[PDB]
């Protein structure tokens, strides 16, 4: 009589990012500047 | 150029010596030597 151990991964960690603090920070022209290219970060946050 | 007061604890807007910011400014455990002024982290941002 036997006994054999198997092991799989099930889940995975959740990540949330920002796009203002990540590419400006605490410069507030950076995010006025960045206003004006588009809404990539409503992609980013719907694949997460 | 003028001076102000120092103020710690809460999140201010800070210009020291041409380094601007925001944030709260803390005591520090950190020991430096006599030709150091500041200090980086690892994405070579300031931090003391």
């Amino acid at each position: 009589i036997s006994v054999t151990t198997e092991i799989l991964p099930v889940s995975m960690t959740k990540t949330s990012v920002d796009c203002t603090m990540y590419i400006c920070g605490d410069s507030t022209e950076c995010s006025n500047l960045l206003l004006q290219y588009g809404s990539f970060c409503t992609q980013l946050k719907r694949a997460l | 150029k003028k001076s102000t007061n120092l103020v710690k604890n809460k999140c201010v807007n800070f210009n020291f010596n041409g380094l601007k910011g925001t944030g709260v400014l803390t005591e520090s455990n950190k020991k430096f030597l006599p030709f150091q002024q500041f200090g980086r982290d690892i994405a070579d941002t300031t931090d003391a």
